[PDB]
Parts: C-alpha cells; structure tokens; sequence
C-alpha cells in the first residue's frame, strides 16, 4: 500500500536552486545509482554532494523535502528515493 | 607436550596480535544496531556489504567511517584475545609443571 | 518472426537531446561495435557513457526508449539494439 | 523550557556582511556539521573561519550576535547554535 512518487524536477540553469519532493502514503536519496544523502532530524550527506543539499521532512504532510542549492551541469542525473524503490524524476542542467 | 605446545602457540599468538586473520574471519559477525546507517530494510544487502567492505571494496562513499571504526573494534578484540590466550597458555604451562612435580613419584 | 527496427535518429547539434526507439514484435544497446547499456527495470550503463543516457521500456507498446542528454560530436556513431541483431540507425553530431 | 531560534539569515552577495542572531530564553556555533566559533567575553574562532567572523553576546537581551564580514560562495551553508541543538537557518551566497 506504500507508494513513493517524486516531484519538483525539471530543467534548471547553472547556479539555480531546485526542490525535490517525495510523497509517502528513515529515508534515503539516490541519483543515477549513486548514494546521495540520508535522514532519520539527524541528517547525513555524501562528500561529493556536501555543502550544497539540505534534506528535511515533515510528518504532517508525510513528505520529504530535498533543497538543492547551486546546481551545475555536472550533477545532471535522475534522482530516486529509498526508504522499496522510488520511481525517480529526471533533472537536467544546461 | 612441552615442545608440542610451544610449536603452535607462537603461530596463534602472532596471528592474533597481527589481527588481520581474525578481522577477515569475524568481519561478517559485526553488529549493525549501533550504526543507524545500516538500516537496510532489505536485510540482505546489508549482510553483503558488511562482509564486503573489509576485503578490497574501498569505494569511499562516506561509509568508510563506520568501516574504520568497526575494523579498529575487531583489531582491538583480536589483540586482546591474543593476550588472553598467551596469558592462559603461560598459566596452564606453569600449573602443569607444578602438577607434574607434585604427582611425580620419583624424587 | 521477431523483428527489431530502430527509429528516432538524425542530426543533433552539441548539447542536444536525442531519443532512440526500438520496436519488438532483456535488451542491450551497442554503438559503432562498442557496448553501451543494458536493461532487464534494473538498468546498467557503461562508464564511458555514464551519467548521460537513460533507458526505459514499456511492455504495453513493446518498445525500448533510450533517452540521450547532452550529445557531443565525440559520440557520432551508429547505434544498434541487441536482445539477433538490430538494423541500426546513424546518429551524427555537428 | 529553553528554546533556541536563529534569525538574520538570507542571501548575500560576495563581499557582503551578515548578522546571525540566536535567542536564549557558554555558546557555540556550527555550520553544515563543522565547528565554527565559541564564546564564554573571551572568544575563540576556527582557523578556517579566522579573521572574518566576530561573536558577541549581551545578557540584557539574552541573545548572541555573530557578525560575519566578507562572505564568499564557499561558505554557503546552514548555521546552527549550540549551548541541546539549535534549529539552524540557511545562508546562501551567490
């Protein structure tokens, strides 16, 4: 009965900010598959992505918000969520 | 038995003190409750990575902190076990010599 | 009775996106012949092409879609499909 | 009953100055988590941040003021306060 859907993707230019939303009816984020970050509000980030992304979640809406700052064309990838595997949404930077 | 015992005790002591054999042996029996990073609801990938990272995986993905901590834990346990083993061997040797002297009917 | 045809090729400039379609009446992609990527939805990509291409397939249409992002003149080649060998379509980047 | 809230964040361009405020109903500052600075009026700063930040506190208002000079995009991070852990406010430099 547990379904995970991703939202908030699209195309963002260099230096922009993007917000990634996963709806849940401990969470982990992946990109493609490379490990990204983890939440429990104790939070953990990979060093390849450290200092750029911030993850928070609210139990009221049962969604996890992943705030990305200063995106670059290097991180053009499809991002998944893991608690079961999420569908994933494509993010491209031009 | 004197020589028969000094022969392998050196091997066990040296191997345990070096600790690499014990690490490669008992790596997979490490606990994961302490570390929140090893949730892994799949409960099968976790065992594989646990048995995998000690050998040659490398692959720095910021989990190497847990790898290093648990490796130090197993190395410390190995060397302490080696000290326990050598102390027990020495105590047993001394007690056995004393028992041999006590139980010997010859003067 | 199994026939594989490729479609979606052509000429695309630098930084463009191209979509490759193979119709089927486990799939693998090749370019010329060098190995490209594999699908089963578990997916695998070559490191020489990693982080640029995404492959998905749908059983409803019996076609495999290969989404290519940020093409360059370096990858100017003819791409085949493998399940039997596909016909292949020429892709050129100027 | 002790609650710590952060204020004074936002987006500041290169070379700008920013003021960070924490309300308390020995204090330490962190950024993400990396150690930043400490106060008691004897003050201590990390070498990675030395010569740029100044921290002062007043008992009349029960707040600690952290004066940041010459910010750069490199220090784009979320800053916390520690006495218990503060909520933290996101600071971005473009």
């Amino acid at each position: 009965q547990v379904q995970l859907v991703e939202s908030g993707g699209g195309l963002v230019q260099a230096g922009g900010s993007l917000r990634l939303s996963c709806a849940a009816s401990h969470m982990r984020w992946y990109r493609q598959r490379e490990w990204v970050a983890a939440i429990y509000a104790g939070t953990h980030y990979a060093d390849s992505v450290k200092g750029r992304f911030t993850i928070s979640r609210d139990n009221a809406k049962n969604t996890v918000y992943l705030q990305m700052n200063s995106l670059k064309p290097e991180d053009t990838a499809v991002y998944y969520c893991f608690v079961y595997i999420g569908q994933g949404t494509q993010v491209t930077v031009s | 038995t004197g020589r028969a015992v000094i022969a392998p005790l050196t091997w066990l002591a040296v191997t345990l003190l070096t600790g690499t054999y014990y690490e490669c042996a008992a790596s997979e029996f490490a606990s994961v409750d302490h570390y929140p990073m090893f949730d892994n609801v799949s409960a099968s990938k976790r065992e594989e990575i646990l048995a995998g990272f000690p050998c040659c995986r490398s692959a720095p993905s910021d989990v190497i902190l847990v790898r290093d901590e648990i490796a130090l834990l197993h190395r410390y346990q190995s060397q302490m076990l080696g000290w326990i083993l050598i102390t027990l061997a020495t105590i047993a040797a001394l007690v056995s010599c004393c028992v041999a002297k006590c139980c010997s009917p010859l003067t």
